[PDB]
RNA sequence: UCAACGCCGGGAACCUCACCGGGGGCGACGGCAAGGCCAGGCUGAAGGUCUUGCCGGCGAGAGGAGGUGCAUGGCCGCCGUCAGCUCGUACCGUGAGGCGUCCACUUAAGUGUGGUAACGAGCGAGACCCGCGCCCCCAGUUGCCAGUCCUCCCCGCUGGGGAGGAGGCACUCUGGGGGGACCGCCGGCGAUAAGCCGGAGGAAGGAGCGGGCGACGGUAGGUCAGUAUGCCCCGAAACCCCCGGGCUACACGCGCGCUACAAUGGGCGGGACAAUGGGAUCCGACCCCGAAAGGGGAAGGGAAUCCCCUAAACCCGCCCUCAGUUCGGAUCGCGGGCUGCAACUCGCCCGCGUGAAGCUGGAAUCCCUAGUACCCGCGUGUCAUCAUCGCGCGGCGAAUACGU
């Protein structure tokens, strides 16, 4: 019964990754080993140390 | 457009009806007085300052 | 490599400060600084109250530091409890204090006027206090307050000003509370004084 | 013998305190230095788009991360290690040593 | 409608998933054993279910990609990077409200100079931050190699030409600090002011060029399907898993683009010259198999050290010589392979054959002022594979106007 109620594992595809902050699927950012997506990235960005500089 | 501010002109009338026996009709002279006499951490305010006090020197040795 | 390191480092201290910002609610939380040695990992706490973070009867300085192994797995490290004196100037806090009051009760130009004339009496050249949600009846609206000098666009607004943001959840729906302070020494690059 | 060192920061005064600090101890004593030398710096920029939803013109918004580097080379003399390690590093720097 | 339609970073094989068909599991806490396994049958498969046995000692809530964006927060888009919005005191008016914030000249600018029932402040503008271009100082490896010395190689007419290595930083380059341009000098106009216009000087001139930050507020504008969140609703299902289908279905109407309808060119063979960025079961030089796609070994590299990387348009020589063709290249057949648990539905790549419309386009309509547009190709984002897309990079390089 136990078995029944939780996941397969995804080594790859789209449900392999999850945004560690909200838990999203879709959109994430992986660059430079980062595991955030598109949202949360933008609001934690100036703490993480990034600027505008354009 | 070549406008010159209200706060740029408010400090250069004050150095120049006090402290006047240092400026002349040069830049260069006037840039170094500038620099010498205020607290600043930029290049081209102190250029329009300068300017502008060359221009109200070189004209009241004319008066009006 | 070095890219990797660092925002490694920046995620994880971003997490626990986010974890520590919801669970040490009514302590006041300021901050968090994270401090890696052979010795093991410091971690100290800002705070106002560092009583309720301390937890006489135990139960919360055993809880905090085997949660932070249990699941963020820092290197068998320990906490070091600081205080903040004047924080009437970072305005986080403040945030949370007004919406603590909302929770409470009070009324928002009561509250709002207070916490002006509170950071007024202990040095600031410049607050504004923005209030928005459903302050009167059904139909949201915006209320803002002010006092003094400010540098809202620009880098001064960056690097000068210090900003806060918070939530208050009522009887009905939430309330955001964003609050910006301006220190006593911030000087701007107009305001010149002659020898 | 020689000791090669290599400092990452995103902050530039800390790299100028540590190069002071390491110059200054390697010149009191007698130690022949290297550097400081300056390598091209590492930028990491990441583009994204600002509206949550789909709606509305695109807007974009171009985040930088700058990464400063410098190189050391102090040839490891008697004294000159065990009184550099002995140094009083800040924590937002990163900073290698590598004998050759 | 502008401000939906290569947009929701939306290039969906499973997952993503919210849709369709079937199967199976979930009840905190509080009040009157539960659960587990061999062999086989039901079953798409299955201690899910039973056959045979043995082991173990009624109410609330979790959760919800379920409704409400016309209940909220926060974030974005548009008026608008427009020049506008307010305050204190005084005064005019029964009052709503006005003045200041108006007029003349000026500026990208409620930017400034003069006059005035107004005198003075603030928030936006400007200031500020980033980068490109010229000069100087420090510095000199993982970057560079002129002059110096040793070697080694080849060629005519004996003078020229290349590779190591020591050893240097001169030139290039990297990244820290500092200077320089300010209508400053020179003749008008205006007012004798504010500034504008010649001309001089000057790596560069008239906020030097390109960007970022974007106000008090409105738009019941978009988002509850990014997270957070109130009311209703499902709570044994609308919760949580798996296994198969669909979002790829096609008489048609539209948006944005790619490829072309030839010679300002198609093909074959030979000559050339970049930059931005990225790399751990990742980039893979070098060698060997295979006609090609691709396969087996494997140095080096944790990023000024090695790789991805001798880019395309362009130049030269031969064939075609205004033709539905040596243009065009869709559509179909037989074959060979990669990534993946699984390629029919529904994936990318190769080789040989087949060879469809299209011969410059009505009414209308869009983008662009200088290293800019047109034209050429290249990393990266997504990515186990898959780019006619998004964000950036360089190479070749104009025409016209300095207005209304
Ligand atoms: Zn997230």
């Amino acid at each position: 019964k136990a078995d029944y109620n939780k996941r397969k594992p995804r080594k790859f595809g789209k449900g392999a990754r999850r945004c560690m902050r909200c838990g999203q699927y879709g959109p994430i950012i992986r660059i430079h080993g980062l595991m955030l997506c598109r949202h949360c990235f933008r609001e934690v960005a100036p703490k993480l140390g990034f600027k505008k500089y354009e | 457009g070549n406008i010159k501010q209200t706060f740029i002109k408010r400090t250069a009338r004050e150095l120049f009806d006090r402290y006047p026996d240092k400026f002349t009709r040069d830049f260069e002279h006037n840039k170094k007085m500038v620099a010498e006499l205020t607290n600043v951490t930029s290049k081209t305010i102190r250029n329009r300052i300068a300017g502008y006090i060359t221009r109200l020197v070189r004209m009241k040795e004319e008066g009006k | 490599a070095i890219e990797r390191y660092f925002i490694k480092e920046g995620v994880k201290e971003m997490l626990i400060d986010e974890f520590l910002e919801k669970e040490l609610r009514r302590a006041g939380y300021g901050g968090l600084d994270i401090k890696k040695t052979p010795l093991g990992t410091k971690v100290t706490i800002f705070a106002a109250n560092p009583g309720y973070v301390i937890g006489r009867g135990g139960r919360r300085i055993r809880e905090l530091t085997r949660i932070l192994e249990k699941q963020f797995g820092l290197e068998n490290p320990q906490i070091e409890v600081e205080e903040i004196k004047n924080p009437y100037l970072n305005a986080k806090v403040q945030a949370v204090r007004l919406a603590q009051a909302l929770e409470r009760g009070i009324h928002f130009r009561r509250a709002a006027y207070s916490a002006i004339r509170a950071i007024m009496r202990n040095g600031a050249r410049g607050v504004e206090i923005r209030l928005s949600g459903k302050l009167t009846g059904e139909r949201a609206k915006s209320v803002r307050f002010y006092q003094g000098y400010l540098a809202k666009v620009g880098n001064p607004a960056e690097t000068l000003v210090s900003r806060g943001y918070a939530q208050a959840q009522l009887k009905l729906g939430v309330i955001g509370v964003k609050v910006s302070i301006m220190p006593p020494d911030a000087k701007l690059p107009d305001e010149i004084e002659i020898k | 013998q020689k000791a090669r060192i290599k400092l990452a920061s995103t902050n530039i005064k800390a790299l100028n305190e540590v190069t002071d600090q390491i110059k200054q101890i390697a010149e009191r004593t007698g130690v022949r230095m290297s550097g400081p030398i300056p390598l091209p710096t590492k930028r990491i920029r990441i583009t994204t788009r600002k509206s949550p939803d789909g709606e509305g013109s695109a807007t974009f918004d171009r985040f930088e991360l700058r990464v400063h580097k410098r190189l050391v080379d102090i040839e490891a003399d008697e004294r000159a290690m065990r009184q550099i390690m002995r140094i009083r590093v800040p924590e937002d720097v990163t900073i290698e040593i590598e004998l050759i």
